[PDB]
């Protein structure tokens, strides 16, 4: 979009700041509960809390309007195609929140039936522990996603950030090699 | 035969599935027998049920159809013979004295170590009018996993029979369409079978990983 | 038991099994790690879940792990009624019917 | 870690010695990791622990 | 098979005369609690845990010691309330002094004490008094840590170390409540079978120092396996956590190893992770060995091997599964069109190959461990069972204790292993063995039916020895077996990995055999030229007449002339090495391929008796076996080796089947005259100690620290003739170099000095470059 | 011309393993192989958008975005997309590898010859 073709000076910086503000303040979820965590997501929207406070009252039913995907449940094998279809049918920019141990890494259900993390099928912006994560934890994760969104580059800055992140990522030793005091 | 069904034969003490972690303890041979047929005076209404069944069926038909009767923990299991299942189920549902209207489903259970009887389908039946309940059990081999479907007698079974097939491969012949219900149609294998691996992945940790529970030791 | 450092084993139990009671220690260790081993056998037990007769077929092979645990979840069987309660009606009415069934899909798919 | 249904705890024990002692007794947990993307918060770990070394806070 | 019938509890059974009540109750499905009992140990009835009520008996009787009499009636804790009370009281008394150590005890989770206190114990303590206490742990060796408080004093460790192994270096000591298993003062436990005690202890009293605090049972991936180390082929159980092997328990295979190991098999598993492992294919460039891709490496190896064509020899080594040896042999036959194949990475001879073709190859499952136990007379030629195939020693000792097996050893001196067998030495200087065998044709002990003659691999080194042994076996009628020292030797022979042999034992010189293998290989015809032994191959390559070598898992230091072998590999223009670890060959080779170790590959060994010992890959890894490496090297070369996996190799070996035709002729080699050593010189005798400096024992300092201290050995006459005294460092020497070890004056033939073949500081081949039986100078 | 292969994985060791299975010249009857390594989904996507790749190897186990998801995305988003090979961390993942529409799937741990043969089949 033209908003990203601005020169890398103050115009682009301020546009990035305002766009990040707006996108963090209007982060409509998709009406895409899966399991236990879906019930806790409804509880988060419920009056005891108020997800609407964060501009997130509109659980968008159509993927087109939804800017955020709270996976919030366990992605079976037969659901991964559907979950990916819904993700791809949101219009960019879009972020994905792996709510719960099931969504983030497969959780306790380390089995054939479960994909072991939606990361397998869709990029994950934030991982959220819990089984289910209580609504306060969901709000915490959503606020961390707000922080991620606000500090978001655009245009030439987006390309520079992708290059920097790629270079940094190539160096991290894999988790299996971080042998500490483990003999 | 009245000898029990041995679903497994434990070798050694402490439930070792293999040689064992201490020497000299592996020589025990403990077969894992399910309860054998109850002698005769079945507790409570069970006799009242079975006798009635034996009345509605003939002596010859009853003997050919009912392979075993097992009362365990005040629960009545009728190990029915394959092939004869639809007739027995029809008798149970229709007979006013039995009138087991509600079949609650079908559950497959796999006993690879039970020769010729590897796959057991369990039918929990309940009679609301008589406030009774029993469990039919039909055993089929692995090489011929075909069982007669009860659809004409219990439509509720249609999905259960499907899931049980999907999960065990028990072919309910005569079922309208035994399509997989839970797993994708292109899925290979029947997960609830013991032969099917758990299909987990190692859990990651900084500098290590834990293999799934099916790989690590057990007792 | 709770304490200033959070929920944990009650310090009385820790004292019992780590300072005094050897049989207590063995029982804690084995019941926590291996767990009880159930006598072999089958049993179908039902409860009146909010959505209907939630049945459980349980099979034990004499071991510390269950041999079989099959849930006859009421929601799974109730969903056989989508055809009956939706066919012929309006789609808006089909939504109401499906809601009335109150299917919780976790139990349906297990 | 034994009791965890999710295999969410990884523990490696090591010897306490005079030159370096971390716990009373002969053993201590040199490595202690919890994979919180596998932990289901069940609490079985706590009930399993025989020293009350493991507790559950209310921090979430 | 007199069967006695008795009722245990209510039920009835019939069992062999002499069977113990505990065994019968096992057979009928009844778990009588037991600690001190052991099926393979003579009953002791010490712990009194296994008490049962027996009809007509006032006292409870230890079921582990009560021989079954006809018509007896017995009621266990399942039906006798009195027996239940007895067992539960014994359990309580067993736990009062026991430490509250379960969280910190390694045996936790696998403890028979825990399990039987659950099944047969009181819910909680009744003991409010003070527990007995010992300072713990205390090492009884470099490997074994003793925790006396946890010791239930069952004596199973002591009873094993006396009955099963002749190693009573621990015993029950002190008295009364203070009784404790202990070593003498500081003399370490020091037994090649010490690990068995760790596996035999029903509690955490004896633990492996290597395995200490490493893991709990639930954290272990456990797999069946076979030991890699000698031809005994013991069933073992490999346990690995975090992808690292943590221990190798003895498993259970009554037809092979009962429930026993040696320390080598039990603990020598770290070799694959000592940091010298070859992780990626390596290529020689600019004289430096560089990491390389598989594609590039195979390209280069195929180029070199095709350039060398039939001017190549394949050294298969003895560290190969039967499938791996078969692939090496088939690769040599077709892919290289050569017969220069030899798995012998050791002292060896042409007479050895002739004998192996004549009597061993193709003759599976003849003499068996069970037969050993009942052989009235066992003769040993060039074979130290304790040092070579320790489980053969265990079976021979079992036969000695049970069936009066009489053992005879043609050896220079009574080895500790032989003494534990109550065996009789036939003192003879190395090389003079054929005379000993020829002097035994009239021996009445061998004429007894079921007599056995075990020939060690070292017997090949002596000219005329193997033919002499074959003559003796034929003349006396005793069954003759040949027991190598490496697990892959017998599998290699069955794989036709000798210059004169093809798979199934059929000889290369037989045209019909060549046709059978060519058909089974869907190929025109195998090479007809006689192959070159390993010594021939090495001497040829050192001459520059060899165009390339394919060395699979061979340590040159083990060859008779290691200097010659290093020269041979260096001068060879193109050397392709399939090695698990960096070595002399890998250092000097041009292309290096990594091959998966035994823990991470499927396959099978053959033990000396010919019994197959198959195993699945316990570890799953990107690594590939020698099978796939050779198969894909051949594919790049453009020939279908048709061995994508061990399963295919097994299928092909089954297809080729046994030869069944005209068995190859016997060796019949002439017994050449032995050299005579003058003053200041003696004939060298040696054999590899079990716990020597072998490459596969690397990375396990405890096991090494449990090795027997290397020593030279001499007759007091010969030590005096050299002017040495017991304990003084005697030096033997030859042109290559010298070996210096403390002198241990030994009852043995004069003019003979015995050194460990490859013990630390000995390395007789590397240091001296001579085989056993060679003349070597001596001095103070 | 040299073939460019995009190897995607955030695990450096898996990338090195793939680069080992495939030499600079796999199947010497084939052109030289050039490796561009990427450890992030956005970079992998951008490199694909640049185009000119003969094959892309996507680690199905990539942490922040699996190689199967990236495979489906690249097939949905790049016209004339190059054939995709996937490394699957589980045998049961095969079905998802089928759904990812990758021309082939190689289970972990990377078997060198299997991966080389798969690649040669795709790049031929
Ligand atoms: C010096 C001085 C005084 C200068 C003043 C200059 C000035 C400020 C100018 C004023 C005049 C203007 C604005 C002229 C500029 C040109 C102009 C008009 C541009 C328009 C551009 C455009 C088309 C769009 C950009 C945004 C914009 C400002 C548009 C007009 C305003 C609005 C509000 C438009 C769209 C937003 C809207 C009405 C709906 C968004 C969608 C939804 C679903 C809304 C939120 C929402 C709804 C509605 C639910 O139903 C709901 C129910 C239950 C739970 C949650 C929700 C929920 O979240
Ligand atoms: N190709 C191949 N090499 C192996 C294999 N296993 C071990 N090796 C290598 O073979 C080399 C020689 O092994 P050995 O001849 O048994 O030497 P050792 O370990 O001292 O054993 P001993 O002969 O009993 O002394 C070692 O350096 C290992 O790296 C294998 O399975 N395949
Ligand atoms: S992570 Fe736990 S709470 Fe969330 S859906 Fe899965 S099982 Fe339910
Ligand atoms: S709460 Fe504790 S026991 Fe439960 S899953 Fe998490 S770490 Fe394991
Ligand atoms: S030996 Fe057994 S009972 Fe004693 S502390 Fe160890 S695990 Fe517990
Ligand atoms: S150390 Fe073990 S085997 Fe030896 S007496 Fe004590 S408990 Fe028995
Ligand atoms: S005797 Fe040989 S095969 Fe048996 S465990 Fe010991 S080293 Fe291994
Ligand atoms: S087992 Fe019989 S007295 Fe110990």
């Amino acid at each position: 979009g033209l908003e990203e073709r601005l020169p890398g000076g103050i115009l682009l910086s301020t546009v990035e700041t305002v766009a990040g503000y707006v996108r963090k303040g209007s982060l409509w979820p998709a009406t895409f509960g899966l399991a236990c965590c879906a019930i806790e997501m409804m509880s988060t929207a419920g009056p005891r809390f108020d997800i609407a406070r964060f501009g997130m009252e509109r659980f968008s039913a159509t993927p087109r309007q939804a800017d955020l995907m709270i996976v919030a449940g366990r992605v079976s094998q037969k659901m991964a195609p559907v979950l990916r279809q819904i993700y791809d049918q949101m219009v960019e920019p879009k972020w994905v929140l792996a709510m719960g141990v099931c969504a983030s890494s497969g959780g306790m259900f380390n089995n054939y039936a479960v994909v072991q993390g939606v990361d397998h099928v869709v990029p994950v912006d934030i991982y959220l522990p819990g089984c289910p994560p209580r609504p306060e934890m969901l709000l915490h994760a959503i606020l961390k996603l707000h922080d991620k969104i606000q500090q978001m580059p655009l245009g030439v800055n987006r390309e520079e950030a992708i290059r920097e992140a790629e270079q940094a990522a190539l160096a991290v030793p894999p988790t299996i090699e971080l042998k500490g005091l483990l003999r | 035969g009245d000898e029990p069904e041995i679903i497994a034969v434990r070798r050694g003490m402490f439930g070792n599935r293999d040689t064992g972690d201490t020497s000299g303890y592996g020589r025990l041979v403990r077969p894992v027998a399910l309860p054998g047929s109850t002698p005769r005076p079945y507790g409570g209404y069970f006799d009242a049920v079975m006798d009635r069944l034996a009345e509605v069926l003939g002596e010859e038909r009853y003997a050919m159809s009912i392979e075993r009767v097992v009362v365990y923990r005040d629960q009545l299991t009728i190990e029915v013979s394959r092939v004869q299942l639809p007739a027995v189920a029809s008798v149970l549902r229709d007979d006013p004295d039995l009138r087991f209207e509600l079949c609650l489903g079908v559950s497959g259970v796999h006993y690879p170590e039970d020769t010729g009887r590897e796959l057991h389908a369990v039918y929990p039946l309940m009679s609301i009018t008589h406030n009774r309940r029993i469990q039919l059990e039909v055993a089929a081999p692995d090489a011929d996993p075909h069982i007669p479907s009860l659809y004409a007698v219990y439509p509720t079974t249609d999905w259960h029979e499907r899931e049980t097939y999907d999960f065990f491969g028990i072919i309910f012949d005569g079922h309208p369409s035994l399509t997989r219900i839970e797993m994708p149609d292109d899925w290979e294998g029947h997960p609830q079978r013991k032969d099917y691996p758990l299909g987990g992945i190692p859990v990651e940790y900084h500098g290590a990983q834990i293999p799934p529970p099916d790989q690590r030791r057990s007792y | 038991k709770l304490g200033p450092d959070g929920l944990g084993n009650s310090p009385e139990h820790i004292a019992k099994i780590m300072g005094r009671s050897m049989e207590g220690l063995i029982h804690h260790f084995k019941l926590v790690t291996e767990g009880i081993r159930v006598p072999p056998g089958q049993v179908y037990v039902a409860v009146e879940s909010p959505r209907g007769e939630l049945g459980v077929h349980m099979v034990s092979d004499g071991g510390t792990r269950p041999y079989r645990v099959h849930y006859r979840d009421p929601s799974f069987t109730n969903l056989q009624a989508v055809a009956a309660t939706c066919e012929g009606g309006m789609v808006a009415d089909a939504i109401a019917a499906v809601a009335s069934i109150d299917p919780v899909m976790g139990g349906v798919d297990r | 870690a034994w009791a965890c249904p999710a295999d969410a705890i990884y523990v490696e024990g090591a010897d306490n010695t005079a030159d370096e002692r971390y716990s009373p007794g002969e053993r201590y947990g040199r490595v202690y990791q919890i994979n919180y993307l596998r932990c289901i918060g069940c609490g079985l770990c706590i009930e399993a622990c025989p020293t009350r070394a493991l507790t559950m806070t209310t921090e979430y | 098979v007199e069967m006695v019938s008795l009722t245990i509890d209510d039920h009835e059974i019939s069992v062999p005369k002499g069977t113990l009540l505990i065994r019968a109750a096992e057979l009928m499905g009844i778990q009588i609690p037991r600690f001190c009992d052991h099926p393979l140990l003579d009953p002791v009835g010490a712990c009194r845990q296994c008490l049962v009520e027996v009809e007509g008996q006032r006292k409870p009787m230890a079921s582990c010691t009560t021989t079954v009499m006809p018509d007896m009636v017995v009621r266990t804790q399942f039906t006798s309330e009195a027996a239940d009370k007895a067992q539960r009281g014994v359990m309580e008394l067993l736990l009062i002094n026991h430490p509250l150590d379960c969280p910190i005890c390694d045996k936790g989770g696998e403890c028979p004490l825990q399990n039987q206190a659950m099944s047969n114990g009181r819910p909680e303590t009744r003991f409010e008094d003070v527990k007995r206490t010992f300072p713990k742990p205390i090492s009884i060796s470099s490997q074994v840590l003793l925790d006396r408080e946890r010791c239930v004093l069952c004596a199973r460790c002591t009873r094993f170390s006396s009955q099963i192994a002749g190693d009573p270096f621990i015993d029950l000591m002190e008295r009364g409540a203070l009784q404790q298993v202990g070593i003498g003062q500081d003399k370490p436990f020091q037994s090649y079978f010490s690990g068995n005690t760790v596996q035999i202890c029903p509690v955490g009293a004896l633990t492996g120092t290597a395995y200490r605090f490493r893991a709990r049972p639930f954290d272990l991936v456990s797999s069946p396996s076979v030991c890699e180390h000698c031809a005994s082929g013991c069933a073992q159980r490999t346990d690995h956590r975090r992808g690292k092997v943590l221990r190798r328990l003895a498993g259970d295979e009554p037809e092979v190893n009962e429930e026993w190991n040696c320390d080598k098999g039990r603990w020598a598993f770290t070799y694959a992770t000592v940091g010298d492992r070859i992780t990626t294919p390596m290529l020689r460039d600019g004289g430096v060995l560089r990491p390389a891709s598989w594609s590039e490496a195979l390209t280069v190896a195929a180029a070199g091997l095709l350039t060398a064509a039939g001017s190549t020899g394949v050294l298969v080594g003895g560290r190969c599964t039967v499938e791996d040896a078969y692939a090496y042999a088939k690769f040599a036959r077709m892919v290289l069109n050569t017969n220069d194949v030899d798995f012998r990475a050791r002292p060896h001879s042409a007479e050895e190959a002739e004998f192996l073709a004549a009597h061993v190859a193709g003759q599976t499952m003849g003499l068996r461990y069970a037969e050993l136990e009942n052989a009235p007379t066992v003769l040993l030629a060039g074979f130290e069972p304790e040092e070579e195939s320790p489980i053969v020693f265990l079976r021979l000792r079992k036969g000695v204790r049970k069936n009066g097996v009489q053992v005879v050893a043609v050896a220079p001196w009574a080895s500790r292993g032989l003494t534990k067998l109550a065996g009789t030495v036939v003192p003879t200087v190395p090389g003079d063995e054929p005379a000993a065998l020829d002097g035994m044709h009239d021996d009445d002990r061998l004429r007894r039916p079921g007599a056995v003659i075990l020939v060690g691999e070292r017997l090949a080194t002596s000219p005329g020895a193997l033919s002499a042994a074959v003559r003796l076996a034929a003349a006396t009628g005793a069954r003759l077996a040949w027991i190598p020292r490496r697990a892959g030797e017998r599998g290699a022979i069955e794989a036709g990995a000798l210059p004169n042999l093809l798979p199934g034992g059929r000889p290369v010189d037989d045209a019909d055999a060549r046709a059978e293998v060519a058909r089974a290989w869907y190929i025109s015809a195998l090479p007809e030229a006689p192959g070159r032994d390993t010594a021939a191959i090495l001497s040829t390559a050192a001459s520059g007449h060899l165009a390339a070598l394919l060395v699979g898992g061979v340590e040159l230091g083990d060859l008779p002339d290691p200097e010659l072998a290093v020269a041979a590999v260096r001068t060879t223009p193109f050397v392709v090495s399939l090695e698990l670890r960096e070595s002399a060959v890998t250092e000097l080779a041009d292309v290096v391929f990594p091959v998966a170790p035994v823990v991470e590959k499927a396959g099978s060994f053959l033990n000396w008796e010919g019994r197959p010992r198959p195993f699945a890959p316990s570890l799953k890894t990107n690594a590939i076996p020698d099978l796939r490496v050779l198969h894909y090297l051949a594919d790049e070369i453009g020939v279908d080796l048709a061995l994508p996996t061990a399963e295919a190799a097994d299928a092909e070996l089954a297809q080729l089947g046994t030869w069944g035709g005209a068995r190859p002729p016997a060796p019949t080699a002439p017994p050449t005259a032995r050299p005579e050593a003058g003053s200041g010189q003696a004939v060298l005798a040696s054999w590899r100690m079990l716990l020597d400096a072998g490459r596969l024992q690397d990375g396990e300092p405890h096991l090494a620290g449990t090795a027997v201290r290397p020593v030279a050995r001499m007759s007091a006459a010969t030590a005096a003739g050299i002017g040495a005294s017991d304990g003084a460092p005697v030096t033997v020497s030859t042109e290559r170099g010298a070996v210096t070890l403390p002198l241990a004056v030994t009852d043995m033939p004069d003019g003979v000095v015995w050194l460990p073949m490859n013990s630390p500081g000995s390395a007789v081949h590397q240091r001296l470059g001579v085989t056993a039986g060679a003349v070597v100078s001596i001095g103070a | 011309a040299p073939l460019r292969i995009l190897v995607y994985s955030d695990n450096p060791r898996t990338r090195e393993q793939v680069r080992l299975a495939l030499g600079k010249r796999i199947h010497p009857e084939l052109p030289e192989i050039e490796y561009v390594d990427v450890a992030t989904a956005p970079m992998a996507i951008s490199q694909m958008d640049a185009g000119g790749f003969d094959l892309a190897i996507l680690d199905g186990e990539a942490t922040p975005a699996g190689g199967m998801g990236v495979a489906k995305q690249v097939k949905d988003e790049i016209d004339d997309c190059p054939p995709i090979l996937v490394l699957t961390g589980r045998a049961d993942d095969a079905w998802l590898a089928k759904w990812s529409r990758a021309e082939a799937a190689v289970p972990h741990p990377i078997d060198p010859i299997r991966l080389s043969d798969a690649v040669v089949s795709l790049l031929r």
